[PDB]
């Protein structure tokens, strides 16, 4: 420790002495200012650094926290069932070429007029669907035309239906007892695949629509489920037109078009006793499923057609155009896709990254600036000698007594150099310049 | 009086509106002057005319509202014709206002279609104002037939014409305050003179007597800064006047004397809650011509504002009209999303907010007006020209320093821009590089405002400062609203960052216009040796990147013969004997007792709060570890299903069932009764002797009872 | 949720490490004094360095230079030789 106090030493005293001939090898006179060139120069460095070291954590975390792009959904597909059972009804079509009569994006004309359609949908009195108005149009005009995607699924079976006589028979028989089973409605989004998330992002929603208990309506069903023709299934607001695909969430559901829907439609639903989540699907339209059996039991197919809630002529509804193979119309989707996915979110926002930032700046500051910028006033004793030459003169005279093989000398010198940083003093009169 | 009727005009929208704005222009145009009997011309009859004349105005006004309501609400049926004709008087019914405000009347079930095409909204059939215009009306009406108004005249009559005397004693006085400060200042000049005379002195002699130790005369800077020696050390360190209503009329002189900031303030407001290009006018020529002039603003500037603002307020009326397709619901709602939209670039919109703002902007000029008048001061190079050399040559001038003021608005400033980043961005609330090149900016603005501070440029300043006027103005109106797509009126932190840099404005143009302080003016804060100066100045140090922020900037531009480092050794230095000698001062405040022990309350509250804040700060991370790694939970799975098959082959036997309803027959929750059987079974599972099927059956039910019956 | 961060000990190093920095970093420092500073921070009377000082920002700040860094220098003597530095802090007489 003590070799390490003397290197220490005379790593100071040689700084000293060498900062001492170099201010003498470019002097500066005395009572004339330093120049004006000379403060512009030395200036614009430092500041400009220091405020760039400021804001360069900003600069990279904006350069480094910026928005995302995903390209529209390839893939969608449509899944009517009752409850733990086979696809009742499944569909699945897509192509995103911008040709396709399925899967086409909406056009500017179509998109004028549903907006058109939604912005007169208020009242005169009734600020409420002021309101509402407000809240809907701003929720349509943030998604511009190339983020909603008309999806028209066909009315006609995907596949012939594939239900065991069996497990039909348990179908039956369970939807004919007090046992309450639900409607399934499943769509799901699939997304074309991103090399930079690397993730099949597939968006999947479910509206299970209870069954009412009443004997009459499940004795309709079980008909229609065992073949007898003429008795259709209705299921009551269960397939929204309109839909919302976010980049990472479920579907979520246009809640101020769908309060548009429910009331500021001339034909007001009665929504005044609803279960809360219930009412929230109040606006959703109503498929029509009808078996075809055609041929032999075997070929069980079925065929939706969807009932827009309250009235069906109104203008916010989009229009579905008839097969131009069957002559039915398709089920219609209307999708609001999203685009934006988060990088980094600033890695789970949780204020980490500004009180990180503040840490880094309050310790590299009181680290590095406070010290090696600013000499502590105990520093000032050491490091303003005006004339080091006899303490590096004594320390060099140290340096060869220890390469000189003697070492009798080099503790005495040793102390003569701690007394020398111990009295300051003896500083004072050891270090004064020349005479 | 004339405040209630604009108001109640501006508020409505009708041509009876527009008269309300007519006759209160009319009225408040002529200011005080119809306030006499001069000439004896039946004046004073004159002016109760007119007054009684827009009292039956706004009778008549009343009436027509009254009679239009029910022709609104049960005559509206004329108003359903075809077009022309009936789209002619859809249109005068717009602009008369033809509505139905009481509300409890039924709706016209079969008209709502023409509602639709002419849309007026409820509350402009309704009075309100108009009925509080004709209560403060009346009450003046009631005073001009009062005792009290004759000596209002007196206080007019024969003594607002000896404005020209009351103009000549101002300017006795403010050139008096001028040889005030005049010989105030050469007096400084000699105490300043004098100590350095002294000093020099001082170290003269100091050396002459250390001569026999001075064995090295400096020839650089450096022997000189190191020269010290103990040879310049050897020497001894040598109803009534009462205060009851002092802040009243301090207040009204201090309104009476700054009208005109007042003025340049609520136009800025004005400017800031109606964001448009016919409003932009109004503080632009303020800050560019008539704030900064360095004389009061001519009478010119006066007109013209009046001029203009009463032009814009019947612009702006006329713009809240039906007829136009932008004041419409469809428009309006067709158009909100988009700031850069005709209406709101212009500035005009359906403003439910009632905007009093403009109406005390045209009160607070006219009043300034009024006060002009009543002092008698309302009355080659061109006039640019000679503007410029009358702003760089004050011959009417005052000296103070408000750079503490100014820095204390943009630090201001700046801590709102950065706390409230999350409006000038934008779902989408991530930050942009937006924000961080707007601080960059500001911050380069502090620099540069310190540096012709420092350097006491006024030319420097004034250009800096007009380019500063037309950047945050053009920025903050056009590129703000075009980059956030949020409207200026939705803007509130944004505008009170446009409201707070235009106060720096003001401070700024009276910096300039009686020009920087060529006194000797010190750190600002090291004036005054006390507790809320130390504190602040331990903050400013203790607050990193901001110390020799200001040391740089003060060496650099400054003039001085020491180098950098050298120079924040003696910035550090100061701060230190300066917190040295405010500790001692502090102490002498409040003195402690020798021998006495410090009394064991101050013991107890100075020692529960340091003891509890380091422990809470000891286990804080732990509190938060486990505040934040709490136990998740799943619901039940939802849909199970299985596959039996060969390998590689369709499912030979698959099965899928499911419903967690708790009625399911195939996903049903375990019966109490069956778990309570299954553990019975499990336990009554062992042998009476090999222990390995009791230590089976010791993990097997603890297993079981590991998970409940959920 | 978080399993402390795939839990390897680094939770508790880091808690540890940055209880070891904060410490070491602002209690000891700016809490307790060292014995180099008591030579500064315990002046009885700096009114004789403070007007040292403001002498200096006024000779600099009336466009004078001849006698700025004189003073300074003065100041630096100050500040290195604490023997002059006891004998220019005594309070009053």
């Amino acid at each position: 420790f003590d070799f390490f106090n003397m290197e220490n030493f005379y790593a100071h005293i040689f700084n000293i002495k060498c900062a001492r001939q170099f201010e003498a090898a470019y002097p500066a006179p005395r009572g004339i200012p330093k120049g004006k060139l000379v403060k512009y120069m030395m200036g614009f460095p430092i500041i400009i650094g220091v405020v760039i070291f400021i804001f360069s954590p900003l600069l990279l975390w904006s350069l480094l926290n910026q928005i995302g792009t995903i390209s529209m959904p390839e893939k969608v597909t449509l899944r009517i069932s009752i409850e733990g059972y086979p696809p009742l009804y499944e569909m699945e079509a897509q192509g995103s070429n911008h040709d396709n009569a399925e899967l086409g994006m909406i056009k500017p004309d179509q998109l004028a007029s549903l907006n058109q359609a939604l912005t007169d949908s208020y009242t005169t009195r009734d600020t409420n669907s002021i309101l509402r108005s407000r809240m809907s149009v701003s929720y349509l005009k943030g998604y511009t035309y190339e983020d909603i995607l008309i999806v028209r699924f066909r009315p006609e079976s995907e596949i012939y239906w594939p239900i065991s006589q069996d497990s039909r028979n348990a179908m039956i028989d369970k939807l004919s007892r007090n046992t309450s089973v639900n409607f399934e409605v499943s769509l799901e989004f699939t997304r074309p695949y991103d090399p930079n998330e690397n993730a099949a992002l597939k968006h999947s929603k479910s509206w299970l629509v209870p069954i009412s208990l009443d004997m009459t309506i499940r004795a309709k069903i079980q008909s229609a489920l065992r073949g007898d023709p003429g008795h259709p299934i209705l299921i009551p607001q269960s397939i929204p037109a309109f839909i919302q695909v976010p980049n990472q969430g479920e579907l979520t559901l246009p809640t101020s078009i769908g309060n548009t829907i429910i009331n500021d439609g001339n034909p007001r639903i009665n929504t005044t006793g609803m279960e809360k989540s219930d009412e929230a699907r109040a606006w959703f339209d109503s498929l029509t499923l009808n078996l075809e059996q055609g041929k032999s039991q075997n070929e069980k197919m079925w065929i939706a057609t969807s009932e827009h809630p309250g009235d069906q002529n109104a203008k916010l509804w989009i229009k579905t155009a008839n097969t131009t193979y069957s002559g039915r119309p398709y089920l219609q989707v209307v999708g609001f896709i999203d685009r934006a996915f988060p990088s980094f979110l600033a890695k789970v926002f949780k204020g980490g990254v500004i009180a990180v930032y503040l840490s880094v700046i309050l310790v590299v500051g009181r680290g590095l600036v406070r010290g090696i910028f600013t000499t502590s006033p105990s520093t000032v004793m050491f490091t303003e000698l005006p004339n080091a030459d006899h303490l590096l003169k004594i320390c060099l005279d140290i340096y060869l007594v220890r390469e000189a093989k003697d070492f009798m000398l080099e503790q005495d010198l040793f102390a003569k150099l701690i007394f020398l940083f111990r009295s300051p003093a003896t500083l004072i009169e050891w270090t004064r310049m020349s005479k | 009086t004339l405040m209630s009727t604009l108001a109640a005009g501006i508020a409505g929208t009708s041509l009876f509106a527009l008269g309300y704005i007519i006759f209160t222009l009319t009225m408040l145009w002529s200011g005080n002057n119809l306030y006499v009997m001069n000439s004896t011309l039946r004046s004073f009859e004159h002016t109760l005319k007119r007054w009684n004349a827009l009292l039956g105005y706004t009778l008549f006004t009343i009436t027509m509202k009254v009679c239009l309501q029910i022709f609104g609400c049960v005559f509206l049926s004329w108003f359903d014709q075809s077009g022309g004709w009936g789209k002619t008087l859809c249109i005068v019914r717009q602009l008369f206002s033809i509505t139905c405000v009481n509300n409890e009347c039924h709706v016209l079930k079969e008209l709502e279609d023409f509602s639709k095409a002419c849309a007026v909204e409820t509350k402009e059939g309704n009075i309100g104002f108009d009925v509080i215009a004709l209560s403060f009306l009346v009450f003046q009406i009631r005073i001009f037939h009062s005792w009290y108004f004759q000596h209002c005249m007196v206080e007019y009559r024969s003594e607002v014409i000896l404005a020209n005397r009351g103009a000549v004693l101002k300017n006795q006085l403010i050139e008096k305050e001028m040889k005030e400060q005049n010989e105030q200042q050469k007096a400084k000049f000699n105490d300043i003179r004098r100590r350095t005379e002294a000093i020099r002195e001082r170290y003269q002699k100091q050396i002459e007597r250390g001569a026999a130790e001075r064995d090295f005369e400096p020839v650089t800077y450096g022997h000189a800064k190191r020269a010290g020696d103990y040879y310049m050390f050897k020497y001894d360190p040598e109803q009534q006047k009462s205060s009851a209503t002092r802040l009243l009329n301090a207040v009204v002189n201090c309104i009476g004397a700054h009208t005109d900031i007042l003025c340049y303030f609520f136009a800025i407001m004005t400017q800031v809650m109606t964001g448009g290009l016919i409003t932009l006018p109004l503080p632009l020529m303020s800050l560019f011509w008539g704030n900064l002039s360095n004389p009061r603003p001519s009478k010119f500037f006066w007109v013209t504002m009046i001029t203009y603002t009463e032009c814009v307020i019947v612009i702006k009326f006329v713009c809240q009209f039906a007829f136009m397709p932008y004041n419409s619901i469809t428009w309006r709602t067709e158009h909100q999303m988009d700031p850069m939209s005709l209406d709101k670039l212009f500035g005009v919109s359906q403003r439910d907010s009632f905007a009093l703002w403009d109406i005390v902007l045209l009160f607070s000029l006219f009043f300034h007006r009024y006060m002009l008048r009543k002092l008698g001061l309302w009355k080659q190079s061109g006039p640019i020209g000679r503007f410029i050399h009358q702003l760089f040559h004050p011959k009417f001038r005052y000296i103070r320093d408000l750079y503490p003021i100014m820095f204390g608005i943009d630090v201001i400033c700046f801590l709102i821009m950065t706390f409230g980043y999350s409006a000038f961005g934008e779902k989408a609330s991530r930050i942009p590089v937006t924000l961080v090149v707007m601080l960059v900016g500001m911050t380069l603005a502090i620099i540069i405002d310190r540096a012709l501070y420092l350097r006491k440029s006024v030319v420097g300043k004034l250009i800096y400062q007009v380019l500063m006027i037309a950047f945050l103005h053009i920025w903050v109106f056009l590129v703000l609203p075009n980059m956030t797509r949020r409207s200026a009126i939705s803007n509130h932190v944004a505008q009170a960052l446009y409201v707070i840099k235009s106060c720096y404005f003001l401070v700024s143009a009276w910096q300039i216009r009686n020009g920087y302080p060529e006194l000797c003016i010190g750190n600002l804060l090291t004036h005054s040796y006390g507790m809320t100066n130390m504190i602040a100045f331990k903050v400013f140090m203790n607050i990193p990147f901001l110390f020799e922020l200001r040391t740089a900037i003060d060496w650099t531009w400054t003039d001085t013969s020491m180098p950098l480092f050298d120079f924040f050794n003696m910035e550090n230095f100061y701060a230190h004997i300066f917190n040295i000698k405010c500790a001692r001062q502090f102490e002498a405040a409040y003195p402690a007792p020798r021998g006495i022990p410090k009394g064991k309350l101050v013991k107890y509250m100075m020692g529960f709060p340091i003891i509890i804040g380091v422990v809470i700060f000891i286990f804080s991370p732990l509190l938060l570890w486990s505040l934040l790694n709490q136990i998740g939970t799943i619901s039940m799975p939802e849909k199970v299903t299985l596959r039996i098959s060969i390998e590689g082959y369709p499912p030979l036997y698959e099965m899928e069932a499911q419903g967690s309803n708790h009625d399911n027959a195939e996903l049903g929750m375990i019966k109490p009764d069956q778990l309570a059987s299954l553990n019975q079974a499990l336990t009554d599972s062992y042998t009476t002797r090999d222990t390995n099927s009791i230590l089976r059956s010791r993990m097997s039910v603890s297993y079981l009872k590991g998970y409940t019956y959920e």
